[PDB]
């Protein structure tokens, strides 16, 4: 990982055109909530799709999708819980969640400073509820944080956003904003895929996360 | 310190004093000693309190991240070899605890472990200060077919039989259920001391 | 181990081919069991037939089949095996194979992280029973973890999950689906060759591993 | 604590206590220190109750990933001298226990194993604080052309006599049967306390 | 040692044509014993012949012949010897034969995954009785084991494994079986070279090893 | 404990007790307390059994190792100068023992070791706790002019005139003898207490 | 030092080039010892011809000549002086010499088999008494070692070991042996050089070494 | 222990006993206490027996590897400044002997070096438990202008006389004459026993 | 560091020819004593004359003269400072110059060994006076030593090694064997240039250094 002579890292933006092959997910803030919807691509019949996770949770108030490489986004996904539980440990409760984006972000840009090492390549999005309250954020393979409203990551990351720069009214409540949210996802596709069962997860300011079964996946769908 | 663990037919009971001393001296009236490590589970502390909270802390860190990484909970007899791992690789700076686990996987357990790591299964258990006076109850008055709220009203005789014949014992009495359907459930304050002034003792 | 321009793990990829030289093997779930099968390909007279080992316990309530490169084959079913005596030291009982697998496929992810070394040329799949259930799991020399159903690794692959694709109805009794994976095991052979017998290992909930012998191979053939 | 090992002709006989105390004060009158490490493969711990659990954890699991790796048992002489080694590697700030390793390989054994590791095979061993009465019972009633039943009627006389002048030892006993045969088995319950009840004496 | 785009390891072949030019040996298991011989070439006068040692023992129970590069081969003989006395250290007994060569066979693995050394140039035969029975195995220098009843190494490999494909009784005695296995040794040469004193150790179980004096190897000549 | 090591014209005879004790207790009546650690060479422990089998296993391996790498034995020099080493590198952390290393390289050979690693030849030698006994036995009868069979007679009367008045020596009597014709001998049980019954003696 | 395609070690083959370009050194087993000689080429009127040394001792009972690059051969001979000290402080007395010949050439090994470092370009010959008795060893920049009867290293190598072959026979006394191998190294110049006083040491078993003075070796030339 | 050495005109004289003792028990009656560590040079041990067998292989390995690397036997006062370094880098886990080194370079020397590494020369030294007798018979009796004769004699009557007032010392007396001439000349038995026997002494 | 196909060291011959840059220097030795002369070449009247040092003390008895890069010989004269002092320190006295000599060129030869360093360009000569006598010592790159009589370093070598190889007369006395090496110093040079005034040192046995002030050094001029 080297400087490019126009200023650029260039393992830094293949990681990106490995991270552009990726499931498309969303994040999105609910007037008092968060909200992330992940596209559940099932390949065959022969693969359990109970056990497949696409939102999975680094605490019961910090939940994260991923996108790019799938051994990779496990590996950071671990770091992301063992991190949240050092700062448990060390201080007493989770109060912020920017600072575990941020020590997610630094491993992450840690390896596209030193050689020897290539870069992640997976994009996360971390969403929850803290002492600030409901917080969405994105994370990039340069280490590259922000802070979002509404988000996607992945193949079809460029319409969701477009979709969502049209729609996303603000303060939505839950159904409705999941609702937009799924049609976001369908604005994403072509005419020859249709969605079969997202992965829809939700938190409310006081409560931990309800991760939704196939009926009010269906039922919204 | 006066630390009880009662395993009925499917419920746990764990009940504990409020009170820190220093060789004398009652530093602070109000301590709180029995902790909820886990969903089903509920530990229990007794000996120095400055080692025993950082195991709280630890027990809770890596029951909890068990939980996320496999989606179940922890069997107790696990919970029990884990801390029996982690107080015994220690042993010559040891730990200077005892402690109780009482939880619920498939049938409900209370373990007791010490400070060098030995963790035994008993139907009851009891640690601190005061518990030959609890051993003393629960001898002559403990039988496995009782309810929960014969239970409760059992550890409140026990632990309040061990408040006056202890000086390192007293102060308000926590007392926490745990059952398959509720889960952990810490008895409220009112209810606890309307139990202590029904069966005529003092707080 | 870089990324190429378009986002691709060129010794990742290389390793996959790696992998596809390697003996075709079946993984498929009973109705309360697993299973596992081995194409032996018995090569000379002069070779010990009862001691060459194609499904090889971790545990004995997990085993394992490969391909691939067989002696980092033998390196990752040594570190299986320690790592599942890791668990059973530290918490006292082996609850998941999952994060047996996990702990496998951190490190077959790791040395695709690391310049120095190269990828692991093999492709595992882990098969047992535990507090959950019958579970069977595959493993991609990126790390990649898939829970399935019915998989198959090797030269044989596509011929297998093809077949199986069209066919395992799911809750089958022991000897109807060892027939059913043995003929697809038939199924992606020539006819210039016939089956010589296969290896085959089976477990039911409750149970401990039942390693065929040559008569109920023979039979079953 | 109170632990035998008898070698009959093809059987190893090995029964423990069942009490485990804190120096005049008994916390737990049912503990487990009879295990199963191997198929045929018994061992008895004494001493530390956490240096023994560990160790029990550890020569499972290197007796299974051993049986794993070779597809044989290990034999007995090689499960002492492992055990040897690990005790033995340490020295100075030692494993407080004393073991019992029996089993069978092609003839029954019977090794003892000191803190030290010093492993010495003896034809009948017996560890724990009552030892001296179990060997009181062993010198004058042991002959080895006895069957398996007198073996565990012969066992039971000498745990029971060791109950009654040790006040450490005591509770339900544990006797395990090893064979070729059927290899591991642990007698129930209700067959043990009708041979103690049938022989005359208190449990 | 990386991959090549077909998936194989370039170094490992390379070591294969270094181990393609040791001199030919054989194993070969009898009736109750196993059995080994080397190709004993003498080049001058002027080199004690007395003293140069192809069988060269692990124990009294183990030996191996080896071919390649000759520093290589005295380094993993010395490794063979050294490991073999930490697991007599370790446990009371050497049981099993195959966990010597896999100890042996991993460190030979170990040298083709890591960047920064070259794989061994060599190729062994282990054999020798233990408490299984009498053992006979290959190491190749990728690191692979297998387990055979009679094989060969060097440069006269296939015509040896040729001529004991056609020949190799199973339940062979002493003296039938070594004048069969320098049959093979004379069928590996040319017309232009004929055997001067093979070298050959033999065992049976309950006895070590009997390394055969001159009078016996040019009376079986 | 009670170890006898003798030279004569050309024989080395090692005799020692099988008795292993706790204080004042047997605690086996049938221990191993000599050992052939090579072709030619035999060692006998005294001390510390713990210590004491992990040194016989490392002088096992390192003379097996040495004679395969150099196709000759090790010199009994070269066996007590290596031993002298590995227990003179610990000498803070020692261990607890004393050894005799006997054999035979060109001329028989015995050497003393202490627990520092101070080896020092002699003609005849003993440790153990009955040394001084068989030391009294051998300033009066042993003569370096005697053949094998009064040699073997004579560590028979100093042994077992050491069982009678140490209280830590006892038991069977292991007789070994090392010759260049056929090496190390252990000698039968049959044959030593046929010499004992012979000599009028107590076994 | 990485493997050529057809099985070779490069730069072992141009250390041994860096070999053939030393000084010519016989060694010779007599009835009862052993011999070394070495070609003592006086370059100058102002080197120290009283200080330069060709045969330097090892111990008392070993003595080695070197061929190459002087500087390696320098720090080998260190590492055997050291190498037998051990020895003698460890065991009580140097009982065997091939196994300082091993130890030499376990290093020589070890830099062959190690990215990082070259090999080192010196060939030597051990010669000495021990309690097998007179032995001679030659070591080879791999680190292969052969035990001879009279050998020679350096840029007249192949002139002395063929006239070595056609002469030497076996048990011949000291002072004939000296003529002969003096013959030896008049035989590998060419007549438009003559030999310069050349430099021999030679052991008798019981005896140290006995390096020759300037009148037994001009009286002898 | 009992060690003398001379320094005379153009040799130096170094005599020892040969007795190993534990406490009050004499162990061994022929030890070996007086070493050559190089061609002109000797050395000659006290205090600890596995400790200074250790010195002397060091010794040996370290005077032979300078002697190769310079072609010249290394000086008298470096073998003491390389030996008072050796015991000195220590200094807190100590070597517990007191040692003598006795040599010619170009003038005979007696360095006496004690166990934190402070080297003294000195015309004549002794060390060991019977050391004041000795320096009682040199302090009466020695003259440099000796010849070796009445040297050896000389020191044969200090030893012999160190042998009948000190308990720990005793055995054959060892008596080297080292000189430029022959060098390290270890005197044999018959002439030290015929000159003890011709002084009228007690050996 | 590598080998070229025919044995060379590329970087140990570029080091000689970064030698080849330096200044002439000569060492010579008297009846009884030694002697080291530098060329000194004033090149401006705004450096200090009085303060540059060319014979540079390693000790009272031993003096060293360098040539090459003076960064290296600045490190390298340090180095051999530090060994003296170990060498007092551990035994007492500066017994042998050569084992000086020695533990400098091993250094000198361990970074023409390892890669990661370059090798040393520079040559040095050590000159003094031991238990032995007047010694002589030259050292080149590849760290090789010899003692020699009179040897030259630096760019005019070979006419200051070719004009004492006509000269040099054995045992000299001090002034008679300074004005040959001042004319072997003038020998050198062109008629272009003329010798401003060298640096001049001198030991005898029994004495210290002398180090020659500009008195002596223009009257010997």
């Amino acid at each position: 990982t080297v400087f490019s002579p126009d200023g650029r890292l260039f393992q830094v933006e293949y990681a990106r055109e490995a991270v552009k092959k990726g499931s498309t997910a969303l994040g999105m803030k609910f007037a008092n909530g968060v909200l992330l919807i992940s596209d559940k691509k099932v390949r065959s019949r022969l693969i359990e799709q109970n056990s497949i996770e696409k939102i999975q949770l680094i605490d019961d108030y910090v939940a994260a999708v991923t996108s790019g490489l799938v051994a990779d986004a496990r590996v950071l996904v671990d770091f992301a819980r063992i991190s949240a539980q050092q700062e448990k440990v060390t201080y007493g409760s989770l109060v912020n969640i920017e600072n575990l984006v941020k020590r997610v972000a630094d491993q992450m840009q840690q390896y596209t400073q030193y050689g020897g090492v290539r870069p992640y390549g997976v994009s996360l999005i971390f969403a929850g509820i803290d002492q600030i309250g409901p917080r969405l954020f994105d994370c990039d393979p340069a280490g590259t944080i922000n802070e979002y409203k509404a988000t996607a990551i992945g193949s079809g990351k460029d319409a969701v956003v477009s979709f969502l720069e049209r729609e996303y009214k603000e303060n939505l409540p839950e159904k409705e904003a999941v609702t937009l949210g799924i049609k976001a996802l369908k604005s994403s596709l072509e005419e020859g895929e249709e969605l079969k069962a997202p992965e829809i997860a939700s938190i409310t300011v006081g409560n931990k996360y309800r991760i939704y079964d196939q009926e009010e996946v269906k039922k919204f769908l | 310190t006066t630390t009880v663990g009662i395993t009925l037919k499917d419920a746990v009971i764990m009940a504990t004093e409020r009170r820190v001393t220093m060789e004398n001296f009652i530093m602070h009236k109000n301590g709180k000693k029995l902790f909820q490590i886990d969903t089903y589970t509920g530990m229990t502390i007794a000996g120095l309190v400055g080692d025993a909270q950082v195991l709280v802390r630890y027990m809770k860190a890596e029951l909890e991240l068990y939980r996320l990484q496999r989606r179940v909970n922890m069997p107790i007899e696990a919970v029990a070899t884990l801390l029996s791992n982690m107080l015994n690789q220690v042993k010559y700076m040891p730990y200077m605890v005892q402690l109780l686990v009482g939880g619920i996987d498939t049938a409900p357990h209370v373990f007791s472990i010490d400070a060098a790591g030995g963790s035994v299964e008993d139907i009851y258990a009891s640690t601190g200060s005061g518990s030959p006076f609890v051993y003393g109850v629960l001898e002559s008055q403990y039988s496995e077919k009782m309810t929960v709220d014969e239970g409760v009203d059992l550890v409140i005789r026990a632990i309040s039989a061990a408040k006056q014949r202890d000086s390192a014992s007293g102060g308000m009495i926590d007392v926490a259920v745990i059952t398959r359907k509720d889960g952990y459930v810490q008895l409220p304050t009112d209810q606890i001391e309307s139990r202590i002034r029904k069966l005529g003792l003092i707080l």
